[PDB]
């Protein structure tokens, strides 16, 4: 079982779903179309958000081409928007990927921050290695039995 | 496929696949009895033959 | 000695180090700065001396780094006796959703075709969940000593 | 100013070019529901008004 966690806004909670597409299912974290598990999705403006603005959060904005499902990618550079070639540092089209967060508690729903922990299981024929409380019993053999 | 996302398109698409191939069976089916019958006559031009 | 796998093999993308030693093999996907060369004796003669071992150092650096799954080493070297005997090592890798996989087996019999007829089916050995984009592969041959 | 629920007022948009992926920054709204089409695919189709 994969428990991988992330912040993102109460907008964009609804992207995380097998098939969506947007701005942060397609260069942020995009899930297969067979996608087993499932999400949880909590508010978290208790202790995410001041009153000046938290800018500890980061999403990504323009990128090549859209990322192949279950990818990640912390590579920083300068985006090419122009035919001028951009040598680095910021020029006029030639963006930074990276944007920050405005989270504020004045901000109603939808624009808080959302608090997304998504779980993923698989159910192949493999040797099993957890599951629940169950109690094993004897073993019956050469009788009709619900095993 | 233009106007659903994924997640519908795969179940509106199923009822037209079900609906042809229902169509397509029904036709199987009355050529078979159109031939069995074909053939008979055949059968009767040849002996009469 | 084991195989590299990245999409840039350089600092600002992350990279794979599967490497195989004689009792064991260390597979660790961190963001290795440089890769230069494997340590080379520049006698690269061995009629005389069969001692060679010890190179190391293959990569520079590694800042933020995870996924550790130090193992038992892949390839099992059965003995080569009378000649003419020698066991031809099958590989393959793949990379979907986030998945990689490795098959092998150890096929006998290489007496006097190269490439050797018949027909022979691989086992699966290990799943690697770390996911990442591959679009680049290298080998890491120790020249140290060769014939 | 919004019009009252008895005496809602129509407003007649058209001539112009869509993007209906930036209406998420003018209203602190959540959920975007939508009936005969699914949102994803809003700027993809071409309309008459
Ligand atoms: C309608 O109100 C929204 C709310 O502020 C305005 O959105 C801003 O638009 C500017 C572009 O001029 C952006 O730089 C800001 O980042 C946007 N902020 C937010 C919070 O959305 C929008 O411009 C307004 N439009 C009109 C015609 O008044
Ligand atoms: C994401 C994908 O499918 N392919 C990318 C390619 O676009 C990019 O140029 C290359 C270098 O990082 O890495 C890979
Ligand atoms: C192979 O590498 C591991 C990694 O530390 C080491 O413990 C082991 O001793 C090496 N094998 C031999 C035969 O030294
Ligand atoms: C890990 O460290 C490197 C080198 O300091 C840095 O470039 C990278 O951003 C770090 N990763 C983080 C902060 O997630």
């Amino acid at each position: 079982v994969y428990a991988d966690s992330f912040v993102i806004r109460g907008n964009e909670v609804s992207q995380i779903a097998p098939g969506q597409t947007g701005n942060i299912a397609d260069y942020n974290y995009k899930l297969p179309d067979d996608f087993t598990g499932c999400v949880i999705a909590w508010n978290s403006n208790k202790l995410d958000s001041k009153v000046g603005g938290n800018y500890n959060y980061l999403y990504r904005l323009f990128r090549k081409s859209n990322l192949k499902p279950f990818e990640r990618d912390i590579s920083t550079e300068i985006y090419q928007a122009g035919n001028k070639p951009c040598n680095g540092v910021a020029g006029f089209n030639c963006y930074f990927p990276l944007r920050s967060y405005g989270f504020r508690p004045t901000y109603g729903v939808g624009h808080q921050p959302y608090r997304v922990v998504v779980l993923s299981f698989e159910l192949l024929h493999a040797p099993a290695t957890v599951c629940g409380p169950k109690k094993s019993t004897n073993l019956v053999k050469n009788k009709c039995v619900n095993f | 496929l233009s106007r659903l996302d994924p997640p519908e398109a795969e179940v509106q698409i199923d009822r037209l696949i079900t609906g042809r191939l229902q169509s397509l069976q029904t036709y199987v089916t009355q050529q078979l009895i159109r031939a069995a019958e074909i053939r008979a006559s055949a059968n009767l031009a040849a002996t009469k033959m | 000695r084991g195989w590299i796998f990245g999409t840039t093999l350089d600092s600002k993308t992350q990279s794979l180090l599967i490497v195989n030693n004689a009792t064991n093999v260390v597979i660790k996907v961190c963001e290795f700065q440089f890769c230069n060369d494997p340590f080379l004796d520049v006698y690269y003669h061995k009629n005389n001396k069969s001692w060679m071992e010890s190179e190391f150092r293959v990569y520079s650096s590694a800042n933020n780094c995870t996924f550790e799954y130090v193992s038992q080493p892949f390839l099992m070297d059965l003995e080569g006796k009378q000649g003419n005997f020698k066991n031809l090592r099958e590989f393959v890798f793949k990379n979907i959703d986030g998945y990689f996989k490795i098959y092998s087996k150890h096929t006998p019999i290489n007496l006097g075709r190269d490439l050797p007829q018949g027909f022979s089916a691989l086992e699966p050995l290990v799943d690697l969940p770390i996911g990442i984009n591959i679009t680049r592969f290298q080998t890491l041959l120790a020249l140290h000593r060769s014939y | 100013r919004f019009a009252s629920v008895y005496a809602w007022n129509r407003k007649r948009i058209s001539n112009c070019v869509a993007d209906y992926s930036v209406l998420y920054n003018f209203a602190p709204f959540f959920a975007f529901k939508c009936y005969g089409v699914s949102p994803t695919k809003l700027n993809d189709l071409c309309f008459t008004n």
